[PDB]
């Protein structure tokens, strides 16, 4: 009853803990700290108060930190400097978790939350550790869901603006933890065996081979290099295909969108010494470029070095972009308009010669045009 | 059982795909365990039926582990079936279950409310930009800390940068899913409990008036649900101001207060014509600031900023003031306290703006302040005569232990007229000897939706002026667009109307726009319906052409305010100054010179609408020239302006506090000017005169462009130029 102590430690806490609950439902039913202690632990789990920013920031550096006691752990497979530290943070995750219970509104719905579960599945059974002199992995890979309070973390405390980088760190975190924790899962599922055959059929998979082989599943490549024997593992192969196929269908191609917006000609235009330059705006297409470069730049006139600044808002098309890298000494392209006063110092229009505005001719109407 | 094409769809796609995932499985462990017919059933690999399940959901995923494989022939000819179809299944089966259960709505719930905390809802137009600046002047560390959450009832779930905004004021906001039109949605809020409901408008908008009508409806959908509530409102145009007025269950008494941008807009632009540069001392006192002196800064740039810090607020006076004079009371919050009174709300309560030496003070009297913050006021309330009146240090004093007139008789009226009366041409208008005088420069399309031009030349027409004292108006613009406006405009005197554009350097020469007062620039063309960069390029472009005019008996000398649809349009204004989009509208050199007005700046009094109920209507009457609710519902009764001559009882109502500028060049005061200090130069005035020195508009360049800057409540021991001019609330 290896397997049942660490479990039950798990279902004792979770299972009598709403019977605590459900008595106050009751006598209230037929029926100062409430709201002074609410309103105090919200502002230290929101990280508003620099005091509650130091319990947001050991949040987050610790439940790294003890995910990495985790892996340091099962790679390998009575009182060690691993397994005695380990104590110190689920001690301050203890803690951690009665502020919650301070903090939110509702007291029956917060104990059937994720990271009320996660506490229950790794505290109980760390203190049983030490109580019953047995290292048992069990349900310690769930420590990988406290990375997923990562992008609430970082809002709590303004390092993430715009809604790119917030969408981003979302979409990595949330894989990364989810991809961490079903590893974990099958990592119990495939060496620990499986009940039905008296836990006769367990291969010796390590962790980092269940990551290989879950990326290599949800990629939907499937060497068939590792596989699942086991009964259980099988069945979470089946759900893991069907869930995480859907995962990493939508997380490679936003990522991409995200990391695709990163514009191209930004910069700034360094001015040499002798050379003086113009700085061409408005309507710039291959079509307006391409004329004006062939009288500007020509064999006829008196050859003076005068480089040519394309102060442009859009990005440039394929041919344009051919165009400019023909004449690569003299032209230069670069994203921003003419309205922004950053955009001016960006090209050094103060210290430039001339500014040539072109326009579209052949327009829906003339008045908008000559406007801007 | 199922009800909604949701769930219809959700329980097909499930059992279906289950169905035939589980009869697929059974087809090969027939054919697998039989074998095969072509090889005597020799060939027969034992597989059980839950191998085959993991076996085609690894096939129908396209995952293909080979862990286990098809031997038989017609095994292997229903793996290639299978693949060819499954993959079918599985491609729209995972994808649509996704968005049916994607589109359960997140922010639902209900909000649970707390015994001692009141709350607020607030409604409309809500994204990161609108609750950003409304979060910013509604919590703030000025304002007295009292426990009250905020409630966000919006249609729309919200954004990635709303979200975060949310997280971060975790205790007092909370956001909720649902309209304020289902009464469902607003049992779920608990709007019976709360205090008050927050109507925000989108300004920007294609047009205002289905912006209004939304809004209008809200409040109507709230009063339905209950009728004893706070509903404050933001109105775009005032015309639908009256259907608001018309609401049995919207009352005045208890501070239903319809914020209407367009009546505040263009009345603080039109006090500047009165007073240049006002707009900004006052939109400064109402968005909530706090001194933030950056090394970077100027001389003129640290004092404009220290006056952004100053606000309006509202606190008891302790029982020292009992029994005392205005004038001395007034002496005593500055010279000890050192914050300005302006006013005393005497007990239907009267708000007195700088009363004489008549109006005493009795016990419990709400004082109106200009002050840094709300603890700083609260020095007034703390004050005692006995123990207090020999400390130097004003910090500690935080020990507790101690002619035709309107019906109201408030504006100058006139009998109906047709527009071809005031009608005048470039002969006409040239031919009238100008000066001194207001210019609306107006830019609009016969199809372009009414400004309410009326709340521009209200308040200069106020009964405080007399006949031969008022500015004459000059609006230039459409014939087509004015004879709309004229039917509420035409009550109003030395009014004249002058057609075509005000880009037309000929019209402006006709006008004398050298010799006017005040040159308002105003654009009632369509706001955001093409760029950001196009919106105001006639109201820059009028601005830049006067500027550029020379005149022979005063180019850049003819001042002027600009009305702004965009913040960032307002650094191509001025030609002179530094100039960062990421800078704020306030900070701006031409807002703090009263050059430009947006908008904008007016989000901050929904705020103090909730907070302070009297200092919205402390402005009203400041601004507009004393707006009566017993006009507004004159006015939405429908018959326009009235009056007659009136009894002396009604015309006795002429002795209210106007705003006035007094250059310290002339005059008894000039000698403060050459040497002295600011605070030398309040006590002198307020106790011969009857004068509250609010501030100062000092020249910019002083070592030459005419251009001059808003100082709101400067120190005490502040030195004064002979050059400088005092913003004063006069008894005249
Ligand atoms: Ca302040
Ligand atoms: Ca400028
Ligand atoms: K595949
Ligand atoms: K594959
Ligand atoms: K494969
Ligand atoms: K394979
Ligand atoms: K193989
Ligand atoms: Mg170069
Ligand atoms: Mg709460």
């Amino acid at each position: 009853r290896q397997w049942y102590s660490f479990l039950a430690s798990s279902l004792v806490t979770f299972g009598s803990g709403l019977v605590v609950i459900i008595i106050y439902r009751i006598v209230l039913w037929l029926c100062g700290w409430m709201t002074e202690a609410k309103d105090w632990a919200g502002e230290l789990i929101s990280g508003q108060t620099t005091t509650g920013r130091i319990l947001v920031g050991l949040v987050f550096l610790l439940s790294i930190a003890s995910l990495i006691i985790y892996f340091i752990d099962a790679s390998t497979n009575s009182s060690s400097t691993t397994q005695q530290v380990d104590l110190a943070f689920n001690v301050f995750f203890m803690i951690y978790f009665f502020i919650r219970f301070v903090a939110a509104n509702d007291k029956l719905w917060f104990w059937v939350e994720l990271f009320s579960f996660v506490d229950y599945f790794t505290i109980p059974p760390s203190f049983v550790a030490i109580y019953l002199d047995r290292n048992w992995l069990g349900l310690r890979f769930l420590r990988a869901l406290r990375l997923m309070s990562i992008p609430d973390i970082l809002t709590y405390l303004n390092v993430l603006k715009t809604s790119t980088l917030i969408r981003l760190v979302q979409l990595v975190v949330s894989f990364v933890s989810l991809w961490l924790t079903a590893a974990g899962f099958l990592h119990l599922l495939e060496n620990s065996g499986d009940p039905f055959f008296d836990f006769g059929n367990a291969q010796h998979l390590t962790y980092w081979e269940c990551l290989y082989f879950l990326m290599v599943t949800m990629s939907t490549v499937g060497f068939g290099d590792i596989f699942a024997t086991t009964v259980l593992g099988r069945t979470f192969v089946v759900i893991f295909i069907m869930i995480f196929i859907g995962l990493f269908a939508s997380f490679i191609p936003e990522i991409a969108e995200i990391l695709g917006k990163r514009q191209k000609y930004g910069g700034s235009y360094k001015k040499e010494r002798g050379k003086r330059h113009v700085v061409v705006c408005g309507y710039i297409t291959f079509d307006s470029v391409s004329n004006f470069l062939k009288d500007f730049l020509h064999k006829d006139r008196e050859d003076v070095d005068v480089e040519i600044v394309f102060l442009h808002k859009g990005l440039p098309g394929l041919e344009l972009e051919g165009l400019l890298k023909r004449h690569f000494t003299q032209v230069e392209y670069f994203w921003g308009s003419v309205m922004d006063a950053n955009d001016l110092e960006r090209v050094k229009i103060q210290e430039a010669d001339a500014c040539l505005v072109l326009a579209n001719k052949y327009c829906q109407d003339p008045d908008q045009e000559d406007a801007a | 059982v199922l009800k909604t094409s949701t769930l219809i769809r959700l329980v097909q796609l499930v059992v279906s795909f289950v169905s035939l995932w589980l009869t697929a499985a059974g087809f090969l462990h027939l054919l697998e365990n039989s074998g095969d017919p072509f090889f005597d059933f020799g060939n027969a690999q034992h597989l059980t039926y839950w191998e085959c399940l993991y076996f085609l959901m690894v096939t129908m995923s396209t995952v293909g582990f080979g862990d286990i494989f098809a031997t038989t022939v017609l095994g292997r000819t229903f793996v290639v079936i299978f693949i060819m179809i499954f993959i079918g299944l599985f491609a729209s089966f995972i994808p649509e279950i996704a968005e049916i259960l994607g589109k359960r709505q997140k922010y639902g719930g209900s909000y649970k409310k707390e015994r001692g905390k009141r709350h607020v809802v607030v409604c409309g137009y809500i994204t990161f930009d609108s609750v950003s600046n409304f979060l910013k002047d509604f919590l703030h560390k000025d304002r007295e800390d009292v426990d009250v959450e905020i409630v966000f009832l919006h249609k729309g779930l919200p954004g990635l940068e709303l979200e975060g905004l949310l997280k971060r004021h975790f205790t007092q906001v909370e956001y909720f899913w649902g309209s304020v039109m289902d009464a469902n949605d607003l049992e779920r809020v608990k709007i019976q409990e709360a205090d008050a409901c927050l109507v925000l408008a989108n300004k920007y908008c294609q047009d205002p008036d289905q912006e209004d009508a939304a809004n209008i409806m809200r409040v109507i959908s709230i009063k339905n649900y209950h009728s004893d509530i706070k509903v404050i409102v933001q109105l775009l145009q005032y015309h639908n101001k009256a259907y608001l007025l018309n609401i049995p269950s919207w009352d005045w008494k208890r501070g239903d207060d319809a914020v209407c941008v367009a009546e505040l807009k263009l009345g603080f632009i039109a006090q500047s014509c009165l007073a240049p540069g006002f707009s900004t001392l006052m939109a400064n006192l109402f968005t909530m600031r706090s001194y933030k002196p950056t090394p970077e800064m100027s001389q003129w740039q640290t004092d404009y900023m220290r006056g952004t810090g100053m606000e309006m607020y509202t606190e008891y006076l302790s029982s020292a003031f009992n029994a005392l004079t205005f004038p001395e009371a007034a002496e005593l919050c500055f010279s000890k306290l050192k914050l300005l009174l302006l006013a005393i709300e005497v007990r239907e309560s009267t708000l007195a703006i700088n009363p004489g030496p008549k109006v005493k003070i009795e016990n419990a009297t709400q004082g109106f302040f200009i002050a840094e913050s709300a603890e700083e006021v609260k020095r007034a309330f703390y004050y005692c005569k006995n123990c207090h009146a020999n400390v130097s240090d004003v910090r500690q004093i935080k020990k507790c232990k101690c002619r035709k007139f309107d019906s109201t008789g408030m504006f100058h009226w006139c009998p109906d007229r047709p527009l071809n009366d005031c009608l005048q041409d470039r002969s006409q208008a040239s031919a009238s000897g100008l000066r001194n005088h207001v210019v609306v420069c107006l830019f609009a399309d016969a199809a372009s939706p009414l400004i309410g031009l009326r709340n521009l030349v209200m308040p200069l027409r106020a009964s405080n002026f007399h006949y031969h004292e008022l500015k004459p108006t000059i609006i230039v613009g459409n014939l087509d667009y004015l004879h709309r406006e004229w039917k509420t405009l035409q009550n109003f005197p030395k009014l004249s109307i002058l057609p075509g554009s005000p880009l037309n350097r000929a019209n402006l020469r006709a006008v004398n726009i050298n010799l006017c007062d005040m040159c308002v620039i105003v654009s009632a063309k369509d706001r955001n319906m093409e760029d950001p960069n196009l919106v105001d390029k006639e109201a820059i472009l009028c601005s830049l052409n006067i500027k550029a005019m020379t005149f022979d008996d005063a180019g850049a000398n003819v001042p002027l305010i600009t009305e702004l649809a965009n913040d960032s349009n307002v650094q191509f204004l001025d030609q002179d100054d530094d100039d960062d989009p990421d800078t704020e509208l306030y900070m701006t050199q031409p807002f703090a010179c009263g050059t430009a007005f947006a908008v904008s700046v007016l989000d901050s009094l929904m705020s103090t609408s909730y907070f302070n109920d009297n200092a919205l209507t402390l402005i009203r009457t400041l601004i507009t020239g004393g707006a009566t609710p017993e006009l507004e519902q004159i006015l939405a009764e429908g018959a326009g302006m009235r009056g007659g001559y009136c009894s002396p009882a009604v015309l006795a109502n002429r002795d209210r506090c106007r705003v006035a500028q007094i250059s310290l060049f002339d005059g008894p005061l000039a000698q403060f000017g050459q040497g002295g200090h600011y605070g030398e130069l309040f006590v002198y005035a307020l106790r011969h005169f009857g004068i509250l020195c609010i501030g100062l508009y000092r020249f910019r360049d002083t070592n030459p462009s005419s251009k001059r800057y808003v100082i709101t409540n400067p120190p005490e021991d502040f030195p004064l130029l002979p050059t400088d001019q005092v913003y004063v609330l006069t008894y005249k």
